[PDB]
């Protein structure tokens, strides 16, 4: 069901995916990097349809550590914010994350 | 097998014939003893200076009238 | 389902080797782990 | 029919597998005589004489003239069945229903990536019409 | 076995060669121009791999009159001329070939 790594050049990542299940523009995928100090989950904005169920993303985090045939799932969504009135008096990342207390946003409302 | 494909390959009055022309560059194909910078002659009268020797495809610059110069040419 | 799976279940280090090399670039085939 | 088929299709392998010669024959010449030459001279030893003839036919490119191989192939055992052509047919959609119903098994039937004697063994063990399970095959 | 010209593109000349007889970088070649008044001996030197045993190469001499298909063999050394107290008083090309004496440091220790 899942997609799989392709190509990788610097900050862009082509994937590709079964028949049917390619996913739109602006969705966010996830990816798993898994060496030692670099071992984070990655995620992954897709930019185009190359065809051929091919996709290329844009990565968040840096790809340094990823590795080609690694498994890539949709989240069947574009990359989401939580938004409310609790959001004030914080410090997000890009991603909607609080970097001065760690999951803290993912109990509000999240926005497109 | 491979000694009797190189063998066969070496065996090969030789003409050639224009297989891309435009603005005063052809390029043609055959020609397998030509050397580099080789005078040609077109079927126009025309010259040519055979500059680049791809591995199936001899690139010529043209000298006077291209525009005597098509495709399926043949050049000697 | 069955006969695929199957042939699926049918199917030391890496290993690369070099295919192109000049101006201190070398592309390497194989490796593909890295 | 079947005898020809067998030697197009043997042929085409010897074609895709031999690089050197097929970057080398696949390029356009003024006279048949070198065309002849090497067909002559590596067609003899394991292939008929009806296969050798129709070989001896200018294509754009070497993967064009591989498939012509192919192509002729097909005609000739699709010819041998009609010599049966609703049975073949509508088992050779059935096919196309199975592999299109089964992304991972379609996908992994994609073998020009892998060893193609694997790939048959495994598709003569997946899947009938006798023909229809050989145009697959081929 | 050695190996053949296969490209020529003004004074850079690629030649392949049989699978494993693929020479170093920086490599001296010989190949023979037979043409008339124009012929002598080339020089070339590896300058690339292109894989598939093919390797590019830099010419010495002006390529004028080199055909494709012609034999190249591998001298298995760079580039070399001839160094000792005996060179002083004498002009030399870049190949260390004296112009004032021309079968002079032929007996020379030769550096690469």
């Amino acid at each position: 069901t899942a997609g799989r790594v392709v190509r990788i050049t610097g900050p862009v990542v082509d994937v590709e995916f079964p028949r049917g299940s390619v996913p739109e523009l602006f969705n966010a995928l996830h990816a798993e990097i898994t060496f030692g100090a670099l071992a984070k989950t990655l995620t992954l904005e897709v930019a185009q349809h190359l065809g051929d169920s091919l996709v290329r993303c844009i990565s968040m985090q840096p790809t340094d550590g990823l590795v080609r045939g690694v498994e890539v799932t949709d989240t069947g969504a574009s990359i989401s914010v939580p938004v409310g009135d609790g959001v004030k008096g914080h410090v997000f990342n890009a991603l909607g994350d609080c970097l001065d207390d760690p999951g803290y946003g993912k109990d509000f409302e999240h926005w497109s | 097998i491979e000694g009797a494909i190189e063998d066969y390959v070496s065996s090969f009055e030789e003409i050639g014939t224009v297989i891309d022309a435009g603005d005063g560059i052809a390029h043609v194909e055959g020609l397998p003893s030509v050397m580099t910078q080789e005078l040609l002659e077109f079927p126009g009268g025309v010259l040519g200076v055979a500059l680049n020797l791809d591995e199936h495809s001899v690139g010529a610059v043209i000298l006077g009238e291209f525009e005597k110069i098509e495709e399926g040419q043949q050049v000697k | 389902x069955x006969x695929x799976x199957x042939x699926x279940x049918x199917x030391r280090e890496e290993i690369g080797t070099v295919i192109d090399a000049g101006d201190g670039i070398a592309h390497v085939e194989g490796l593909p782990s890295v | 029919l079947t005898n020809l088929a067998d030697e197009l299709a043997s042929v085409a392998k010897l074609l895709l597998s031999e690089t050197a010669l097929n970057k080398h024959l696949a390029e356009p010449t003024d006279d048949s005589a070198p065309k002849v030459r090497l067909l002559e001279r590596l067609l003899s030893d394991k292939v008929s004489a009806t296969t050798l003839d129709l070989l001896r036919t200018r294509w754009s490119t070497e993967s064009n003239l591989i498939d012509a191989v192919e192509h002729t192939a097909r005609l000739a055992l699709l010819k041998r069945a009609e010599i049966e052509v609703d049975e073949v047919e509508e088992q050779l959609f059935r096919f196309g229903r199975v592999l299109d119903a089964e992304p991972r098994l379609s996908a992994l039937l994609s073998d020009y990536t892998t060893p193609a004697e694997g790939r048959v063994a495994l598709l003569d063990k997946a899947l009938v019409n006798q023909t229809a399970a050989a145009l697959l095959s081929q």
